[PDB]
RNA sequence: AGUGGAGCCUGCGGCUUAAUUUGACUCAACACGGGAAACCUCACCCGGCCCGGACACGGACAGGAUUGACAGAUUGAUAGCUCUUUCUCGAUUCCGUGGGUGGUGGUGCAUGGCCGUUCUUAGUUGGUGGAGCGAUUUGUCUGGCGAUAACGAACGAGACUCUGGCAUGCUAACUAGUUACGCGACCGGUCGGCGUAACUUCUUAGAGGGACAAGUGGCGUUCAGCCACCCGAGAUUGAGCAAUAACAGGUCUGUGAUGCCCUUAGAUGUCCGGGGCUGCACGCGCGCUACACUGACUGGCUCAGCGUGUCCUACGCCGGCAGGCGCGGGUAACCCGUUGAACCCCAUUCGUGAUGGGGAUCGGGGAUUGCAAUUAUUCCCC
């Protein structure tokens, strides 16, 4: 479409404004402490980020 | 597409030869390319067909397409841009 | 204008792990360990450790200076604040990361399971690790996916220590039928001052010494000194 | 040996500055090299003659030492669950009955 | 020139405490009024995920834990012997935040 | 102490619907899929738009391949979407051929990874010695001291790491205070009200100590243990990680992890508009509020900790109420915040009845959130 029709919409809040940083989903986000990954592939960076499950 | 952002793509990457993206459509200007108003779109289909052709090497990274120059690459803008062989890129100045 | 320390360190990690994903997907077939980062504001300085240092410069220098060109680009500090500089691992075989990429390139060279893996087993085992686990699971024989372990040496599975003696490397490789994964598990030593392993002893592992052996008394001898 | 109690010697080392003397730090690399044991061979067609060579270091079609290293490495693709373990770092010569019968 | 106040921190303190030694004794060996290291409150970062990534099993929770120790050095002196000492003593994973005044 | 019995919130099926996407079905599905979905999400239904067909070949193409577009018809759409009206645009192409991409499309009974479960079990494997030609046996132990061809390991369990408890000893504190001395205020006192000198008790967080069946006495093949008393802060909390072997457990719907198959331009790729996911005869669950006198209503008095914060808010004014304004602080033990929470305590009223308990169900106005609250988003009061 044109470029009046192809994003009338604005994508400026909810969670379709918001995806992964790393997996570009819109389920299971975290955005505390502005992280923006997904819950899966957070765990997956959790220690190299360097979160540490001490309990 | 018009020829002016075709052009307007072609002279960052002789330079140093990377050329960076997001992967949004819907984004309507690319950050690097300032004042010449070139969608990043255009940037990642100029540089997929680019792709196919053997002209540049992707390396998708969490939402970033890097982009390389091959060394037979190197003389496709060469023709052109019509830069004569005297000028360097940045890839062989230091060292 | 900065924000929070706790929006800063979370922000610090995410840098220092898409570098470390962007360097393992180029250089997957290099040798590739890790990343360093040590900040400097003048400029940060990022030492890649890998293995074969002279094909991560390639030839003249060209592959470092395109590569420090995008990370460069991608992270939008500016000029003059990034210095890359390749570096060789101390020792490839107690570096499980390393080496679960090198098995991989093994299972990618056409080699069968079994004899790449025990090559893979036996270099770690004479490299000063203490015990080590390689597991390939997947379509190995057929359709039917069953899986395989190649146990040696000494292991820990639950503790505390774990954490600091072994190395779990999780890679999966590629082939045309599917994909197999692999895990690496290296218990590096006890090497205190050695940069091989942790100091720190293991938790449960107690060393008495032997004692001096002590003159058995004969006579009371009062001697001046 | 493994032992999770130890006894210690430190008292009876006499002297030691050099800890770090480049005796046992010998960088032992033979993985991504051609000093690899664990590498294809790169397979030679077999000569139509049946041997190879003339005069008398002729290494004829039917060779022990071959014929048994290739038995092992024939072994090395075998069922998952099957147990072969590390035959090719030690030299194995593995002969047709004793293969035979495993393979069976 | 006083009140310049030195903030070091890190998510460790076997390589924090470890600097934070080493810049106290330099002032000292330069014979500088200083204020001992105070150690404002260890702010541990909390994010409990689920393990599993299907929403199937006995829903169990992970608890990832992140710490970052804060300690705050004061020193009261020309501001150029302040980037002679915190220069040298550089440490991966701590990070020295400074204001002068 | 509950659920099942009441009303209702949300997940399941059954039923309708164009769609009421879907995965999951004993514990090992059912407030689970971070799944509290107005658009997005979103896959599903209806309608419309675009190519974002990379690349290579053949044809067409500059005397134009094309793109975009005012006005009218049509259209929900200032949708050139198609026609009329003819204005733009300079190969950036177009049509077929191969062939790449794109999919929240299908197989979790083709895979990885991760997770759950058996199992939070109490086991698992090796080495040496002796018996047997061998399969095998002893170890990996008969007994109620004593036999004792056996002895040692390793993983798991413990140890460990984090947290709670103790230190008037150490280290220090204008971003926490305390003590004192002045100033002020009101009746020697109270001040979270004001400032400099004492210090770390309180508040912070580092090191190091502290508890190891500790001690004593009774009961026990006096064995592993049990009971009483003492020293004590503690005779010990709560987690995390968790062997060996397995399930044809769950997840292509978390990924630019993924093999094939399908779809690929009147598209299963986008995007946009409106719906749906929430319907409603009925059964199954997790749960909230209740059935009241140990209660409710109305005042006053009141004491926390974990944490968040550029969106948290302080403070004056306007409006009961939600909320507006006007200004300040806070990127942070500095400001909200001395975090002056609720149960609770003290007074009034109601008195065993579908009652003022309990609030469902409905009609109104009123205020924010946001393009848009009608299928009541939420909040106020009748
Ligand atoms: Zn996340």
């Amino acid at each position: 479409g044109h470029q009046q029709l192809y994003w009338s919409h604005p994508r400026k809040f909810g969670q379709g404004s918001r995806s992964c940083r790393v997996c570009s989903n819109r389920h299971g986000l975290i955005r505390k402490y502005g992280l923006n990954m997904c819950r899966q592939c957070f765990r997956q960076y959790a220690k190299d980020i360097g979160f540490i499950k001490l309990d | 597409m018009p020829k002016k952002n075709r052009i307007a793509i072609y002279e960052l990457l002789f330079k140093e030869g990377v050329m960076v993206a997001k992967k949004d459509v819907h984004m309507p200007k690319h950050p690097e390319l300032a004042d010449k108003n070139v969608p990043n779109l255009h940037v990642m289909k100029a540089m997929q067909s680019l792709k196919s052709r053997g002209y540049v090497k992707e390396q998708f990274a969490w939402r970033h397409f890097y982009w390389y120059l091959t060394n037979e690459g190197i003389q496709y803008l060469r023709d052109y841009l019509h830069l004569p062989p005297e000028i360097v890129p940045a890839t062989l100045r230091r060292s | 204008v900065q924000i929070s320390k706790k929006r800063k360190f979370v922000a610090d990690g995410i840098f220092k792990a898409e570098l470390n994903e962007f360097l393992t997907r180029e250089l997957a077939e290099d040798g590739y360990s890790g990343v360093e980062v040590r900040v400097t504001p003048t400029r940060t300085e990022i030492i890649i450790l890998a293995t074969r240092t002279q094909n991560v410069l390639g030839e003249k220098g060209r592959r470092i200076r395109e590569l420090t060109a995008v990370v460069q680009k991608r992270f939008g500090f500016p000029e003059g604040s990034v210095e890359l500089y390749a570096e060789k691992v101390a020792t490839r075989g107690l570096c499980a990361i390393a080496q679960a990429e090198s098995l991989r390139y093994k299972l990618l060279g056409g080699l069968a399971v079994r004899r790449a893996c025990y090559g893979v087993l036996r270099f770690i085992m004479e490299s000063g690790a203490k015990g080590c686990e390689v597991v390939v699971s997947g379509k190995l024989r057929g359709q039917r996916a069953k899986s395989m372990k190649f146990v040696d040496g000494l292991m820990i599975h639950s503790g505390d220590p774990v954490n600091y003696y072994v190395d779990t490397a999780v890679r999966h490789v590629l082939l045309r039928q599917g994909v197999l994964g692999i895990k690496v598990k290296i218990m590096l030593p006890w090497d205190p001052t050695g940069k091989i392993g942790p100091k720190k002893p293991l938790p449960d592992h107690v060393s008495i010494v032997e004692p001096k052996d002590e003159i058995l008394p004969t006579t009371p001898i009062s001697e001046q000194k | 040996g493994d032992s999770k109690v130890s006894i210690s010697f430190e008292n009876y080392r006499k002297v030691h500055p050099y800890e770090d003397s480049d005796s046992s730090e010998d960088e032992v690399d033979w993985q991504d090299t051609r000093d690899d044991p664990y590498r294809p061979a790169k397979p030679v067609p077999t000569p139509k003659k049946g041997f190879i060579g003339k005069g008398k270091d002729i290494t004829t079609k039917h060779d022990e030492v071959v014929c048994g290293r290739k038995n092992t490495a024939r072994m090395e693709n075998f069922a998952p669950e099957f147990q072969v373990g590390d035959g090719i770092g030690m030299d194995l010569k593995l002969s047709n009955h004793v293969f035979n019968a495993l393979k069976q | 020139i006083h009140r310049i106040r030195i903030t070091l921190t890190s998510r460790n303190v076997k390589s924090l405490e470890k600097v934070c030694a080493d810049l106290i004794r330099g002032a000292k060996e330069k014979n500088l009024k200083v204020k001992g290291p105070v150690r404002m409150p260890t702010k541990t970062l909390r994010i409990t995920t689920r393990k599993t990534p299907c929403g199937e099993g006995s829903k169990t929770w992970d608890r990832f834990q992140m710490r970052i120790h804060k300690r705050l050095i004061d020193l009261h002196s020309p501001s150029e012997i302040v980037k002679q000492i915190t220069s040298i003593s550089i440490e991966p994973g701590v990070e020295v935040e400074v204001t002068i005044a």
